[PDB]
């Protein structure tokens, strides 16, 4: 029931469809003609992507405040590029 | 005139901070207005056009000051229009604050996304500052469901009838500030306890009213509520930490962002929209 | 902005619905990322390159639609081309992101079709799709999927995500709503004057029902307007409402003429519209009133006493319009009500009292219950029930029925014990109060009382020896049927017998006071004559008359002399002698007379009588030498005279029962309007006497003129009760 | 030969308190009630309440006086005629 | 709930745990979210043994120590590939 997110380092991140399908393009893909390949995104970037997916779904029904999600300065550039494949 | 009251609010030291001015320096006026004008943010007139319900000048300026907006608080915007306040208040509360907007029409929210993308792509001040990207939902702002929560700083972006003001008064947590143009009377509503309230006038304004519920014998009434209380997207998360990374470095190196962002080992087609405002 | 050298292979194949790999479409998401990441114009060209690639497909699609000449090929080619394109409008515009659901590429796909080629293609789609239904409505077997596909297309051609009432609403919805109404309004003249209304309604109903089935095919049922309902409104208005005045105009004809076949569609359509069914209820009501009185004005007053003739003619009138309703309207409850309300103006022209006399024929051992079987007797009682359900004067039915039930039980002359019991449920099916429903149970208990009182005397007192005495002590109502408290001279054997029976009950059964009727008590006297021996079983009046004869049967006695010998008035001696001189269905009479008479009234004081010296029991028209003959006959019952004496009471009830309800209502309604009084009267009078207002108006007012009910000094239509 | 062989002693009964006295007449209790004559025939008919009534007055006046004038009780209507 | 990963070698499975639940309940919490039953599989707490199951004393699954920013590690002898740091240089614009 999870979507497998493949990093460019060969590491496999297993994220639930509920956990992944929290943004647009990730809903736009697959929902038609799981597995998603990020050939440009190393595992030290895609890990934060996958952990952010889990963060998004777990707080999709929150009350008032939403915690901050720290990002390392060396991966934000590639997370933005990953975001353009997921958001 | 109403200038004496506005001055009394400033002289009372209710604002104190410069965060409000920072939002005006960071966000470019007019980049939330309709493409047919892109000018009314600089003029005092009727700002309502099509489905756009913003009023960047004195009207929204006093709203930004009316809310103390301590960083980190949760902001609720009913009548978000194109996101003018939701972005600039999100800037005042911090790029990673909570900013949940709702508006009546999907055309202006659809446009709001066009304006947020257009601002990041082609604005002038983007490459200098951190920004918060607000969230939107579409629905009738007067139909508040039992799934609503509590917020710290709350604003209504459209006219409210006095008989229905409670639809948002109930949403304010103790110690927060609620601002609403109630029948074009813009007021500062404060909760000082469990059942103790205080209010002050802000400004005489002109808003388009919210569409009063008229549905019966169905499940429209009180079934809209507030926007989903959810974590924002990854482009804004990364984009903010990209701006923090560079801004935090230059804060020490100064002891131009457009040129620095050109050397990041990222292609220009991405940097041109993501960082460089196409130079 | 037209440079998808690497992605057209997927976009163009999908646009034509060619086989494309699931992975290829998925990879397209990473290719458009690659385009915005590894290009010069990516962020700007993706949505314009989409427009240009769509525009080429769209123009090719126009050629593949418009090049067709037939309505089927033209409509279907658009449907096929659109279905392929629209299917992809939820697939191709999923990738292509961040270029300004609601994506620019999806808007470009839907708007490019509409703006580029639909500017000319939509007029031929409407013309061909409209011609299809125009011909289909005439019986042409067109492919219904052609208008379904246009319906599906036009609801999908709407690109506005917030308000989808556009291409479909204007280029389709209205055109069909206006054209179908005009079609049916301009088709109706082909039937309006060419055939009957029944046959027109067959066309109006058949075309409306067929259009409804089509409406759910080619009119989006989930459309934000329920076009199907709007269509049916204009279609029924085009077909039925435009003809409604003539459809109703012939309701009076069809109903009055009892054309139950031509009312078949009349009911199916008019029962759906309050402004059509109600006129029919009043048309049936008025025609029953006029047609009913045409027959009842004679039947009710010229038949008078013949219960079988009247009720069968009343059932003829009843069945004439009940058959009309039972056929034309499938026994409808509203036309039965209109029928029932109509008869309340008719059957009282003075009341159907003979329904209860007819029942008595069914409930008593009469030829009507001898020539009919049990199912026929119960069936006829059910037919009376259907009549009695409407009769406005119901207390005259109970007046006779309850008097008849009393006399049937006490004389043991009921047709059957089960028939008497069946009337308990019969009246409960009618809805009468228990006071009348359970009269049979009360009479049954009273019969036991009579038997117990009879044995109480016979087993203790032993005047005529007790072995020859049979006592019957019934409730007061058993015999108290006349004011003529006549008592007759009797021989010692009987004269000194009653005092002993009376004194027995006075002391042995305190409280139960007897009252005797010499018209009801009977007995046996033995005679011999010139042909043989016989025993007469006759009433006590007859026993006294026989006493005069007993010792001198061959001596002629005048009417006056019998009056003196028996101490009887004219009325009782005329009735008493009739049972001896002109007994029904008797081969040989007991007493003879010289004058010619027509009825008991013709016996005069100078009339001479004698005993028939050839009388005896007759069997098979043969004279017997011994036997017992009962000549009591109707003396213990009520003869035709019953109607003559009750007719006055029947007239009295026509006012009494309404004013009874009024006074009772006013006791519990201290001050009410005439409208409130009449409202209460409907509920109170429902089991007694509920005429139409043409009688009530005077009956409520008469209580004012005769100073029974008070009225408001400021409102003559509000009644006041005092005390 | 004027002797009897059989007689059916047919009569009705009505309710009262005792058969030695009469509150509605001045005559033998077995005759017609005199109240309908001296106090102005006595046609006495049975109702549902098991108390008889005078059927030469109720046939007209029951609309106003639905009682048993010859007993001590109100009348529960069953028969209004012969 | 508390962020919790089911990890071994090069596979990282993103799940959760309930603060109030025992390790046996958590085997069913993870089964619920992951659809992987405890087929002779024991849940860990940042490598903490938690016995073989049906224990509470070691099961310190507090969300404050296992937030979405910081997953708890469960070793599906354990062997889990760690997440390396970005092999990036200061490259002028990003001093380190």
């Amino acid at each position: 029931m999870y979507v497998k997110l493949i990093s460019s380092d060969g590491h496999e991140f297993i994220v639930k469809r509920e956990h992944a399908l929290t943004s647009g393009t990730i809903k736009a893909m697959l929902s038609g003609p799981n597995e998603v390949n990020f050939r440009e995104i190393p595992s030290h970037v895609l890990s934060k992507v996958c952990m952010y997916f889990t963060y998004k779904v777990r707080y999709t029904n929150s009350s008032t405040e939403i915690p901050e999600f720290p990002i390392a300065p060396e991966i934000a550039l590639e997370l933005l590029m990953a975001a353009n494949f997921l958001d | 005139d109403n200038d004496d009251l506005i001055d009394n609010l400033k002289e009372a030291q209710y604002i104190r901070t410069e965060r409000v001015e920072q939002a005006f320096r960071a966000i470019d006026r007019g980049d939330y207005y309709l493409e047919g004008y892109r000018d009314n943010a600089y003029k005092d007139l009727a700002w309502k056009h099509g489905n756009i319900h913003l009023s960047a000048p004195c009207i929204y300026s006093e709203v930004m000051e009316a809310l103390k907006l301590q960083p980190g608080l949760s902001f609720l915007n009913l009548g978000s229009g194109t996101g003018y306040l939701s972005t600039m208040v999100g800037l005042i509360l911090g790029p990673f604050g909570i900013n949940h907007g709702i508006e009546l029409h999907s055309d202006v929210v659809e446009y709001a996304k066009e304006k947020l993308e257009s601002f990041i792509k082609n604005s002038d001040s983007f490459d200098k500052f951190e920004f918060c990207e607000p969230a939107f939902v579409v629905g009738n702002c007067l139909q508040i469901a039992s799934d609503s929560h509590q917020y710290d700083r709350i604003y209504c972006g459209a006219g409210v009838q006095k008989d229905h003001e409670n639809y948002m008064k109930i949403l304010l947590k103790v110690g927060g500030i609620l601002v609403m143009p109630i029948e074009d009377q813009l007021t500062q509503i404060m909760r000082t306890g469990q059942n103790t309230w205080e209010s002050k006038n802000i400004l005489a304004v002109s808003f388009a009213p919210l569409v009063q519920p008229s549905k019966n014998d169905n499940g429209k009434p009180d079934s809209v509520g507030l926007p989903p209380c959810a974590v924002r997207n990854l482009q804004d998360l990364a984009r903010i930490y990209i701006r923090r990374t560079l801004r935090n470095f230059i804060n020490d190196e100064m002891q131009q962002n457009l040129l620095r962002e050109k050397i990041m080992k990222l292609p220009l087609p991405e940097s041109l929209k993501a960082y460089l405002t196409y130079f | 902005e037209d440079k998808w050298d690497f992605m057209r292979p997927i976009v163009l194949k999908l646009l034509r619905q060619e086989s494309v790999t699931k992975q290829q479409w998925f990879d397209l998401f990473s290719d458009v990322h690659a385009v915005c990441l590894w290009d010069d114009k990516g962020p700007a060209k993706i949505h314009q390159a989409l427009k240009e690639d769509i525009l080429e497909f769209i123009k090719q699609a126009q050629a593949r639609v418009l090049s067709h000449q037939d309505d089927t090929a033209l409509l279907k080619a658009y449907i096929v081309e659109w279905r392929k394109f629209f299917t992809q409008c939820d697939i191709l515009p999923k990738p292509f992101c961040q270029l300004e659901e609601d994506s620019i590429v999806r808007k470009l796909m839907l708007d490019t079709w509409n703006e580029s080629i639909f500017s000319n293609i939509k007029n031929r789609l409407q013309d061909s799709a409209m011609k299809l239904v125009h011909a289909e409505r005439l019986g042409e077997a067109f492919d219904s999927q052609l208008v379904i596909g246009v319906r599906e297309s036009y609801v999908n051609l709407c690109s506005n995500p917030e308000d989808k009432l556009q291409i479909y609403r204007d280029n389709f919805e209205k055109a069909y709503l206006d054209s179908t109404e005009r079609f049916y309004r301009t088709q109706a003249p082909s039937y309006l004057q060419q055939n009957g209304v029944q046959n027109y309604m067959k066309y109006a109903d058949a075309k409306l029902k067929e259009e409804e089935k089509r409406a759910l095919r080619y009119l989006e049922t989930r459309r934000e307007c329920n076009s199907v309902e709007a269509l049916m409104e204009c279609c029924v208005n085009a077909l039925v409402t435009s003809f409604k005045e003539t459809i109703l105009a012939e309701c009076q004809g069809m109903i009055k003429r009892n054309e139950t076949e031509k009312l078949h569609l009349m009911f199916s359509l008019m029962d759906k519209v309050p402004n059509g069914i109600e006129p029919m209820l009043k048309d049936l009501e008025e025609h029953i009133i006029s047609a009913g009185l045409a027959d009842m004005v004679a039947a009710a007053e010229t038949i008078t006493t013949d219960s079988e003739k009247y009720v069968e003619q009343l059932l003829t009138l009843f069945n004439r319009f009940s058959k009309l309703v039972k056929e034309a309207f499938q026994d409808d409850p509203r036309f039965l009500t209109a029928r029932d309300k109509a008869y309340k103006a008719v059957v009282n022209d003075k009341c159907p009292e003979l329904l209860a006399n007819y029942c008595d024929m069914l409930l008593r051992k009469t030829p009507l219950s001898k020539k009919l079987t049990s199912e026929e007797i119960e069936a006829k009682l059910k037919e009376v029930l259907l009549v009695l359900k409407y009769v406005q004067n119901k207390d005259v039915f109970m007046r006779y029925h309850k008097a008849h039930l009393t006399r049937r039980l006490i004389l043991d002359i009921s047709a059957d014990s089960e028939i008497e019991e069946n009337m308990v449920e019969w009246l409960r099916e009618v809805g009468m109060p228990a006071d009348y429903v359970n009269k049979l149970a009360r009479m049954f208990q009273d019969i036991k009382v009579s038997e117990d009182l009879n044995q109480a005397f016979k087993e203790m007192h032993k005047a005529l020896p007790a072995d020859s005495v049979n006592i019957k002590i019934l409730n007061a109502g058993a015999w108290s049927r006349s004011s003529e408290k006549v008592f007759v001279s009797l021989p010692t054997e009987l004269e000194d017998l009653i005092p002993e029976v009376e004194e027995f009950y006075k002391k042995n059964h305190y409280g139960r006071k007897l009252h005797w009727h010499h018209l009801m008590s009977n007995g046996i006297i033995t005679f011999k004559n010139e042909v043989g021996q016989y025993d007469l079983e006759v009433t006590t009046f007859q026993l006294a008359v026989l006493f005069a004869w007993n010792q001198r049967p061959r001596e002629k006695i005048s009417f006056e002399n019998v009056k003196l010998a028996t101490e009887l008035p004219d009325a009782e001696l005329r009735r008493t002698l009739w049972s001896l001189v002109a007994f029904p269905k008797l081969k040989r009479q007991v007493l003879l007379y010289e004058p010619q008479v027509n009825s008991p009234k013709d016996f005069t004081e100078g009339t001479l009588f004698s005993v028939n010296q050839e009388f005896s029991l007759i069997k098979n028209a043969k004279v017997q030498k011994r036997g017992k003959i009962n000549l009591i006959g109707r003396l213990q019952l009520t003869t035709e005279r019953m109607r003559e004496e009750e007719n006055e009471g029947i007239v009295q009830l026509r006012i009494l029962r309404t004013q009874e309800a009024i006074i009772q209502i006013m006791k519990m309604r201290k001050k009410i309007s005439n409208a409130q009084l009449q409202t209460e009267l409907v509920e109170i009078l429902k089991n007694m006497f509920l005429p139409q207002k043409k009688m009530i108006k005077e009956q409520i007012e008469w209580l004012i003129e005769h100073k029974y009910i008070l009225r408001d000094e400021s409102d003559i239509n509000t009644f006041i009760y005092m005390a | 030969m004027f002797s009897l062989k059989k007689w059916n002693a047919v009569a009705m009964w009505s309710w009262d308190v005792e058969c030695d006295t009469c509150a509605i007449c001045r005559v033998q209790v077995m005759d017609a009630c005199l109240r309908c004559q001296a106090e102005n025939d006595c046609v006495v008919v049975w109702g549902e309440c098991n108390h008889s009534f005078h059927n030469c007055c109720m046939s007209l006046w029951v609309k106003q006086n639905n009682r048993c004038p010859l007993c001590q009780q109100d009348w529960v209507v069953q028969r209004i005629g012969k | 709930d508390v962020f919790l990963m089911i990890r071994r070698h090069k596979t990282t499975i993103f799940t959760d745990a309930k603060e109030s639940s025992t390790v046996f309940e958590l085997k069913r919490i993870v089964e619920g979210i992951l659809k992987r039953p405890p087929d002779e599989q024991r849940l860990y707490k940042d490598d903490q043994l938690l016995d073989d199951g049906k224990t509470l004393g070691e099961c310190g699954f507090t969300s404050q120590t296992a937030r979405p920013q910081a997953p708890a590690t469960v070793g599906l002898a354990l062997c889990i590939e760690p997440f390396s740091s970005p092999p990036e240089l200061p490259d002028v614009m990003k001093p380190q």
